[PDB]
């Protein structure tokens, strides 16, 4: 139980996204951006009201009508383009089977036996379906597919004997979970994610592109930097000697690892983690005063081993989905 | 230098802790010693020791001059088991450096981790009116002033003062390092023509304080090197625990011209790439390696290749540093035994190292080449702990020309910086930092060894040779765009008190 | 038997850095660069929410993220593949002591190496050292998650071609797969002549092509140092850029990863005095089990005379022979204290 040196490494490795404009010639140019300074009103609540109460005497009626300047990095689709194309790649590996560092060899065989029992009594179908439904519907295009006409996704898997896989008109056709399962090769690309997790040194690699038909001069929203002045600075790259915005490397990984809806109130999915952090609501679920954090489940592994060796789906199956989806991304579990 | 008119900075009590341990000039007292020695007795075991000064007074604080030393064998490897309290023997030319140019008084205590609190009362400095030294030398007579706390503080009785007088009579001559067994760095060099000498370089905390203190203004030349961990190396490491700042160039590499134009026996060797070399060469400088490493490389090469032609006699060498990159990597040791039954890693040291790309042109006495089957298998694979090799699609440019000016257009590398030295008076550090910012592509490497002992002999040497003890020389290294071949072509000379690679 | 007061051997293999180049579809080579990057992680530690067994940490104090700063390296968009260049040199310094305080152990251990190489050839140690250069175990985790990689090498001294292994995940799985190409035999035998002869040499220059996915990540070696900069890379200055190198004592640990004869012997280990592992850390061949190096070196007096008779047991004596020989190739300072 927490043997003072324990670590895993990730089993799903995504990459940067890249943006290209296509013209009606069908030639492809890298999307660019540029800074601009702009003029806003004094719309705070702190230059006018004090802390806790009565408004200031220094904020008069012609100090609130002054206007302050700011800089933003601005990016849009050029006039005369046809659509945007976005490309990246994912790589499902088999690194969850054994811990990467384990000081005491007593919990190591416990974790190996737990992963094998979970593999053999429950499928790999639920986790692989929940991961693959986020790649081929544009969850990784965070708030770009909102306010758009349509967007279409094309897959190139490895290893593969055949054709590229095509999802088209995703807002209209692919609304539910059944709408994937009646694609003609849904159940042929889940199986390779399954045998990627199942084998000792298995591997699967997907290469993904997607086209976005945004309207005229529409706005494109890439990821941003952690700056400790300029507000809204973008994360950039260099494609064909240019400067282009990316939309993330870790942000893409956070986009396909939001499958957690096994928590107590259980309304809408969230990012798999230790203590169940929600980002809109700035509280957390899964708190260590509810017995549902990852460490209170990791300290019950022998109870799970003996219950998987004879299972009803009330919370035990959900707690071990949570444990396995937290070993697919996992890191240090040391406590110094 | 900080007298009683400004003895109170009124911040906190760090002034006494700073002025006790030597990295800085000292404070002067005349009769106000009761402010210090009522804390000093209560440092071990403020107006409390006046019936218990006489305990922990038999021999414990008195014995810590025997372990006090001038030169530190525990740098940077702490299991050494020595004491060295002997300055030097000889004098130098003025452009070289040693621990002889600066006054010997900053000596301290490096023996133990539990007896750190016992190095008081006999290791610090008072600086009454000049000739600043420690307390053990100026307290060997009968008539001595400032004895008010002997006639007044009646807890100190008169029964152990004569033992402190008679115990510290002669201690400036005792040297005992024992090579059977420890972790002592030991090296061999030809001092005479045939009779090699296995000398051993050590570190001076006095030179370490000199090279330490001035650079706090100049953080452009700051190279923080935290060491073993400050428990057992010595209180001189506890004084500046964490920083340990040292000398580096303060500028990266640049773009020269190798040549603007277009004896004999010039043996040409291009494109030597050295990965994992040694950048911390001196105790005080961080940058390009020693020149004794290049000398040892050349001497090992000729002592290989003189199987058949025992007349080869490289006798001189010119060095052309084509590329130099230096950065921090560290070094992982391999879990050696701590002594009883437990296998774990040794202490953690922090390490600078460098990737050196350079070409040599030797000036031998043999008239022609040797072979190309047996030129490559005659060259060593080692240069100041590094791995030094030549690409195997580049063996065609090894040859022996017969004049210098035809050797420069047969190097397919073309960026220069040939190595000479700066032979002007630089007898401190301040006349080095006032000598660097004009071109500031300039280096301060290791140039040689100023000896300490005679030499003499004692059993477990390298190969039965005679074991002297020495210290480093911190001369300056400059560069040449390149024409007279005697401002280049270093060679090793012995002057019976030091060893310096000189350009003939 | 007693080891002398000082005793040390110089090493017999010495490699270099593995410098990375990227190639473009008009066939031009440029060095590979990396950048720092600050990033917003979560409160995920266990000391932040627990102290020994109980909790100190409110539910809105676990939901406030924290910044880190990493280095980040990847394959640039629109490239063909990655080139990796490397050098290694096998020599003969495993037979002469570098430093010794005596004469009996001197003559004893040199006659041990001559009796060894007469009765048991250098074919096992050379075919173990060489197939860590011909499958790319000098690329930790870069070989994983790639489509294919290829190795070529130029030996020296040599007359003829460049030796070439292609598509190593597919068809060079095992021992016989290496053993039946064109010229495995000459490159094994030249390592054998390097070890056997006095003051000989055998050099190899190796370079690999690695065929990664789009914007794949590159994983070089990291620095050793005890504000917020985790994951620092070891770099060099190559023709005007600052590039990642993948080690200099690390690649030597790739080549010398041959130890397979220890009392349970699941996977090969890096050779050493005590059999140290670091992932799933413990030291089997513990020095109380009598199977470390300082026990085999003491039993070497017996091992002299057992290689005068005819039939070695081939299990418990030749495994000690291979282990003692591998540590003599590795290096010295055997000063027992």
């Amino acid at each position: 139980k927490l043997p003072t040196n324990l670590a895993y490494e990730r089993s799903i490795d995504p990459s940067d996204v890249c943006f290209f404009v296509v013209w009606p010639d069908d030639r492809k140019t890298p999307l660019t951006y540029n800074s601009r300074t702009l003029l806003g009103q004094m719309e705070a609540a702190s230059l006018a009201y004090d802390v806790s109460g009565q408004p200031i005497k220094s904020a008069t009626a012609e100090a609130l009508a002054q206007g302050n300047p700011h800089q933003v990095d601005f990016c849009h689709v050029p006039y005369g383009a046809s659509h945007i194309e976005c490309s990246f790649s994912v790589s499902f590996s088999s690194e969850l089977r054994q811990p990467y560092k384990c000081n005491s060899s007593k919990v190591k065989q416990t974790l190996v036996q737990l992963v094998e029992l979970y593999e053999t009594k429950i499928g790999w179908t639920e986790l692989a379906t929940r991961y693959l439904m986020n790649i081929c519907n544009g969850k990784w295009l965070w708030k770009n597919t909102r306010k758009a006409y349509c967007w279409n996704i094309v897959l190139t898997p490895w290893p593969w004997n055949g054709e590229k896989v095509g999802f088209e008109d995703i807002r209209t056709n692919y609304t539910s979970r059944q709408d994937f399962k009646n694609n003609k090769n849904w159940s042929a690309i889940v199986e390779m994610i399954k045998t990627a997790f199942s084998s000792t040194d298995g591997l699967a690699i997907f290469e993904v592109r997607a086209t976005l038909h945004l309207p005229t001069n529409a706005m494109v929203r890439p990821s941003q930097v952690f700056t400790e002045q300029n507000s809204r600075v973008f994360q950039s790259t260099t494609i064909d000697g240019e400067r282009s915005p990316i939309l993330g490397a870790f942000k893409t990984g956070a986009a396909i690892a939001t499958i957690d809806d096994w928590y107590p109130e259980a309304t809408e999915p969230l990012r798999v983690g230790r203590f169940g952090v929600h980002r809109e609501d700035v509280t957390c679920y899964r708190h260590p005063s509810t017995g549902k954090d990852f460490f209170s489940i990791l300290q019950q592994a022998e109870h799970y081993i003996e219950v998987l060796s004879a299972t009803p789906a009330q919370e035990t199956i959900n707690d071990m989905h949570f444990l396995m989806a937290n070993l697919i991304k996992g890191g240090m579990f040391q406590h110094k | 230098l900080k007298e009683l008119i400004a003895s109170n900075p009124d911040d906190l009590t760090t002034e006494l802790k700073r002025a006790f341990r030597p990295l800085t000039p000292h404070i002067a007292i005349d009769g106000n010693e009761l402010d210090a020695l009522t804390i000093l007795v209560n440092l071990t075991d403020a107006k409390c020791k006046q019936k218990l000064r006489d305990e922990k007074w038999w021999a414990s604080c008195i014995n810590c001059v025997n372990y006090r030393q001038s030169h530190n064998p525990k740098f940077p490897d702490i299991r050494s088991e020595g004491v060295i309290r002997t300055q030097a023997l000889g004098e130098l030319p003025s452009f070289l450096l040693s621990s002889s140019k600066i006054p010997p008084y900053h000596w301290s205590y490096s023996h133990d981790s539990k007896y750190v609190n016992k190095s008081a009362f006999l290791t610090n400095e008072f600086c009454w009116d000049g000739e600043i030294s420690c307390l053990g030398e100026l307290l060997k007579d009968a008539d001595h002033p400032l004895w008010n706390t002997l006639k007044k503080l009646g807890c100190s009785q008169k029964t152990c003062k004569a033992m402190a007088k008679q115990l510290a009579d002669i201690t400036l001559t005792t040297i005992n390092v024992t090579l059977a067994p420890n972790y002592l760095t030991q090296i061999s060099l030809p001092d005479s023509d045939t009779s090699y000498i296995s000398l051993s370089p050590v570190a001076s905390l006095s030179m370490q304080s000199h090279f330490h203190q001035r650079l706090q203004d100049e953080n452009r030349h700051s190279a923080i090197t935290r060491f073993s961990r400050t428990t057992n190396m010595g209180v001189t490491a506890m004084t500046c625990g964490g920083a340990f700042r040292m000398l580096k160039s303060g500028a990266k590499f640049s773009s020269p011209p190798h040549h603007r134009l277009n004896n004999g026996s010039f043996l040409v060797l291009p494109n030597i790439r050295v990965c994992g070399a040694t950048a911390l060469s001196s105790p005080v400088t961080v940058g390009i390696p020693s020149l004794t490493a290049f000398f040892g490389f050349v001497h090992a090469f000729e002592r290989n290749i003189n199987r058949t032609t025992s007349s080869f006699r490289v006798e001189s060498f010119a060095i052309c540093v084509h590329q130099l990159h230096v950065e921090k990597r560290g070094l992982t040791a391999e879990f050696v035994e701590k002594g009883d039954g437990t296998i774990s890693a040794p202490a953690t040291r922090d390490d600078w190292q460098c990737d050196v790309v350079f070409s040599l042109i030797l000036n031998t006495n043999f008239a022609q080449h040797i072979d190309q089957d047996t030129l490559v298998t005659s060259l060593p694979k080692r240069l100041a702990r590094g791995s030094a090799k030549i690409a195997i699609d580049d063996f065609k440019h090894i040859n022996s020309f017969s004049t210098l000016e035809t050797a420069i257009e047969s190097l397919p590398i073309e960026a220069g910086r040939w190595l000479s030295l700066y032979a002007q008076s630089n007898n401190n550090l301040s006349d080095l930092l006032a000598a660097m910012t004009e071109d500031h592509q300039l280096m301060a490497s290791c140039v040689g060894y100023h000896l300490l002992e005679e030499p003499k002999d004692k059993p477990n040497s390298l190969r039965g040779y005679k074991h002297a003890i020495a210290e480093c020389i911190i001369g300056l290294i400059n560069s040449i765009t390149f024409t007279d071949p005697n401002t280049i072509f270093w060679s090793l000379k012995n002057y019976q008190n030091y060893l310096v690679v000189q350009p003939r």
